[PDB]
RNA sequence: UUCAAAUGAGAACUUUGAAGACUGAAGUGGGGAAAGGUUCCACGUCAACAGCAGUUGGACGUGGGUUAGUCGAUCCUAAGA
RNA sequence: AUAUGGAUUCUUCACGGUAACGUAACUGAAUGUGGAGACGUCGGCGCGAGCCCUGGGAGGAGUUAUCUUUUCUUCUUAACAGCUUAUCACCCCGGAAUUGGUUUAUCCGGAGAUGGGGUCUUAUGGCUGGAAGAGGCCAGCACCUUUGCUGGCUCCGGUGCGCUUGUGACGGCCCGUGAAAAUCCACAGGAAGGAAUAGUUUUCAUGCCAGGUCGUACUGAUAACCGCAGCAGGUCUCCAAGGUGAACAGCCUCUAGUUGAUAGAAUAAUGUAGAUAAGGGAAGUCGGCAAAAUAGAUCCGUAACUUCGGGAUAAGGAUUGGCUCUAAGGGUCGGACGAUCAACUUAGAACUGGUACGGACAAGGGGAAUCUGACUGUCUAAUUAAAACAUAGCAUUGCGAUGGUCAGAAAGUGAUGUUGACGCAAU
């Protein structure tokens, strides 16, 4: 528990402690899925609330 | 941390030997054998799953009432609503066309 | 929220056998009960009283029977009674001090 | 095997009943020449071969 | 096991021909995480299923116990 | 691997307690298939066997123990016969 | 086998809903038809269950030289039954370019999208019955009792690219498209039978009776099998905790299980197994045989050649601890933002120890060339793993069934052949 608390505070996470690759430690696909879901959730919320119209929503969805 | 065993003498991971872990009122984990899941009945014309029909293993259909195995329509059960509608339309239109063709053939025989 | 909780401890058997001091035990509880992470911060929060057979702790700020048992066992270890006297519960929030099983010498 | 056939189990039962030394009163009979069980079988010495 | 909620249905079940035994069980429970209260379960032993009627009113439960048929064999507690 | 006690004519090797270690969940754990056939368990017990020992044992002697409408076989067919 | 209740009928074999379809029921012989049984592999995504991690409280145990509101541990809920619960799919209204909806993955719509309202499968989950009376954790009774008995608590949460496993909608792949049958249900059809003071309906509920034979102990292996043995060999499969760490690796630990293998005393030479070594660095040897050196991760950078796909981790360089901080990356509710909750990734900056920072474990040496076989693959079990064999590609030959290539003693015999030149057969 003490080591986990230190890691949550940010310790023991340097290059001398990393032994797997960056992809093995955290998948870039997982990161991308999180980010794209966040973007689509925000766009849908704005369109449903009326802060943007549907044409702008479509363009921003494509982007 | 509690590990479980098969409750039958089949030791292999076959399709009929599937288990899940369940906690008993005795406070312990135990294996529980799961039957193979049932498949929804399909339409005889298009092959899609039939709406309103219960999904059971084939022997289990003998234990339920006729409500769970039919719907209140012609071909209810065996065929779906869209296919029944299409065959009704086809029957009526083809019969009308047969009457038309018979009248036309009689007129052509008379004129010829 | 801050509903007052009362814990009672019965020291009657060790007190009557004459190997225990209820006043010393109450003073130890007063000195060592922690509030919000510090000792001696019992201001209008925790009250500890004793009358020779019963020690009563009335608290409104984060006190539990587990903590009371922990402090009583610390006091028993400090007075070297940990191997002979234990902290038992009779009902909810009422406890007693009992001697361990001893066979007569004969 | 645990799931065995009745023929196998019957042969096993006969072998179990045969598994014994001599009765002591055999040795006391007149002109007795049998002094031990020469056909005794043990599970770890001679296999029954079904 | 089945649970019943209709009192007339429970009385009919108690007077059914195959029914011989009933059980009265008392539980101590809490209503909306408040004061303690007394719950009574009447369990009629049928041939195929066991029927349970749950009553949260002590007075109504006592009245139903009084209204139980006399030939029915009742096991209390 | 070690200490003490018990049993015993006899204890490095049996039993219990006290210690130090190991397998480290892809186990030295818990179940099964094939195969074995009573090896399971209790009581008694040491001639032979356990490449030392043995009071111990999968050894020797006498017994006890395997309960199904729902777990399997039984039924179906596969390559085939 | 059967009776009662329920349901249906004088409009005889039910009503409701526009519809998808619903129900406690709601006759059905021949015959035909359909469905289920019934099905590959891989990849990501969603959901569930068990496990993992964690908070409050009520109990028990341990530590207490000093400290720690402390460390560990119990707080559980089966089959079955009722109500309810869904991705997909479908129905009604409506009529779309300023094309919109939408998945991590780009598909869908005048053959009717978006939108609103509905219908269904019940994997699965929730509540209740089962069921607290069980089980678990504690406390208190008399005793030689091989005998009995009393009290309490068993509650409320949180979290995730977690592990295992089940499942759903999908996507990729094939000159490979990845069982049968017993069995069950339904539909189409209507031979027929059935009511007025009386009928019908045992696919609705309840009630009654019955279920034979054989197997069932145990081991499943460094001692229960095979190997002439209680033989370091061989022998199919299920479950599976915590830390470090990319990880079922190595190392340490909890549950469980062992502590077995002839022992005691000394420490000569020579061995078997494992290490270190000044200066030189292959001078050794047929031969760098063997050892040593390298090694994780991050960043900079990487040639000839080439079938343009590779070569490649080419080569060659820099870094890695601890501590104290900073910045960025979200969810749920409300009308420029506010309240609340939570996880592990990355980057940067000070300080600090150092002879060492992938501190044990773990873990490529690299390069310039020649011959040779395209590659992946296969064989001399028990001396040869290769340049040998196979392979895809290429080429030749025979055959149109009264046939080609083969088989059988024969036969009203057989393989290719459930075949037909984009085929089979011989090379
Ligand atoms: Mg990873
Ligand atoms: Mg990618
Ligand atoms: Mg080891
Ligand atoms: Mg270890
Ligand atoms: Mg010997
Ligand atoms: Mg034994
Ligand atoms: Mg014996
Ligand atoms: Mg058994
Ligand atoms: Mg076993
Ligand atoms: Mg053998
Ligand atoms: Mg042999
Ligand atoms: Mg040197
Ligand atoms: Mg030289
Ligand atoms: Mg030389
Ligand atoms: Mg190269
Ligand atoms: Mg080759
Ligand atoms: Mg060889
Ligand atoms: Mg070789
Ligand atoms: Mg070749
Ligand atoms: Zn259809």
């Amino acid at each position: 528990r003490a080591h986990a608390q230190s890691k949550r505070e940010g310790r023991h996470s340097g290059y001398g402690k990393r032994k797997g690759t960056r992809e093995a430690r955290l998948p870039s696909q997982v990161v991308w899925i999180r980010r794209l879901r966040v973007l689509r959730r925000l766009l849908a919320k704005y369109r449903d609330a009326g802060k943007i119209d549907k044409h702008l929503y479509h363009v921003l969805y494509k982007e | 941390a509690q590990r479980v065993t098969f409750r039958r003498r089949n030791p292999y991971n076959t399709r009929s030997n599937k288990i899940k872990v369940v906690k008993t009122p005795g406070g312990i984990l135990r294996a529980q054998h799961v039957k193979k899941l049932a498949t929804r009945p399909k339409c005889g014309d298009c092959g899609s799953a039939l709406q309103g029909i219960s999904t059971l293993r084939p022997r289990q259909y003998a234990t339920v009432s006729k409500t769970h195995k039919t719907v209140s329509r012609a071909y209810g059960g065996s065929r779906c609503a869209n296919c029944v509608k299409e065959r009704i339309i086809r029957a009526f239109l083809i019969e009308e066309q047969k009457i038309v063709k018979k009248v036309v053939k009689e007129q052509t025989e008379a004129a010829k | 929220q801050k509903i007052a909780k009362t814990f009672t401890v019965d020291v009657s058997s060790p007190t009557e056998n004459g190997v225990f001091d209820p006043a010393s035990y109450a003073k130890y509880l007063i000195d060592h009960i922690k509030v919000e992470g510090a000792v001696g911060n019992l201001g209008n929060a925790v009250t500890v009283t004793e009358d020779g057979t019963v020690v009563t702790v009335v608290s409104t700020a984060k006190f539990s029977g587990k903590y009371l048992k922990y402090l009583t066992k610390k006091y028993l270890k400090k007075n070297q009674l940990r191997d002979w006297i234990r902290f038992v519960s009779t009902k909810t929030n009422e406890y007693r001090l009992a001697f361990y099983q001893v066979t007569p010498e004969e | 095997a645990a799931q065995k056939s009745f023929r196998i189990k019957q042969k096993m039962a006969k072998a179990k009943k045969q598994n014994r030394p001599l009765p002591q009163w055999i040795r006391l009979r007149t002109n007795n020449t049998i002094r031990y069980n020469a056909k005794r079988r043990n599970w770890r010495r001679t296999k029954m071969n079904i | 096991a089945r649970e019943i909620t209709d009192i007339k249905q429970f009385l009919e079940l108690t007077r059914r021909a195959d029914v011989k035994t009933a059980t009265v069980k008392i539980n101590k429970k809490l209503n909306k995480a408040g004061k303690p209260f007394r719950q009574t379960k009447f369990k009629v032993r049928g041939s195929s299923s066991l029927y349970t009627l749950v009553i949260n009113d002590a007075g109504k439960a006592k009245k139903l116990i009084q209204s139980l048929p006399p030939t029915l064999k009742v096991n209390r507690l």
